[PDB]
């Protein structure tokens, strides 16, 4: 991605912790996630992706 | 994911444009719905659409008892 959408996520990910610290990060590209991003601050895992096609089993689940 | 909420309704409306049953059946849905239509009649029975019950019953014949008495 570009600079205007990454320097926010390198700063809005600092708004969570708030303990006098200097953050670090890794990036890995995966296309099987079709339309989102997953992130793991420690052991947190806020998932927003194309898993939400499998969550439409409830339409087929009576 | 309300952007996915609109995108599974809008490709449900496309399925509501139907002419003859299946859209991509081919030899698949034509054979399977005919294989299953036999099995609801195969071990069940041979039955028409509107034919009433047509039969006739005969009761037990009342024989007599011969009896010289006194």
């Amino acid at each position: 991605l570009d600079e205007a959408t990454l320097t926010e996520l390198k700063t809005v990910l600092k708004s969570f912790l708030s303990k006098g610290q200097i953050l670090k990060l890794e990036v890995k590209v995966d296309p099987s996630i079709m339309g989102g991003m997953i992130v793991r601050i420690g052991e947190k895992y806020v998932d927003m992706s194309a898993k939400t096609k499998i969550q439409k089993l409830s339409r087929a689940m009576r | 994911v309300q952007k996915l909420f609109v995108d599974k309704i809008r490709e449900y409306r496309t399925k509501r444009q139907t002419s003859g049953g299946p859209v991509d059946a081919g030899p698949e849905y034509q054979q399977d719905l005919d294989r299953e239509l036999f099995k609801l009649k195969q071990m069940y029975g041979k039955a028409d659409m509107n034919t009433f019950p047509n039969f006739t019953f005969e009761d037990p014949k009342f024989e007599a008892v011969e009896k010289p008495q006194s």
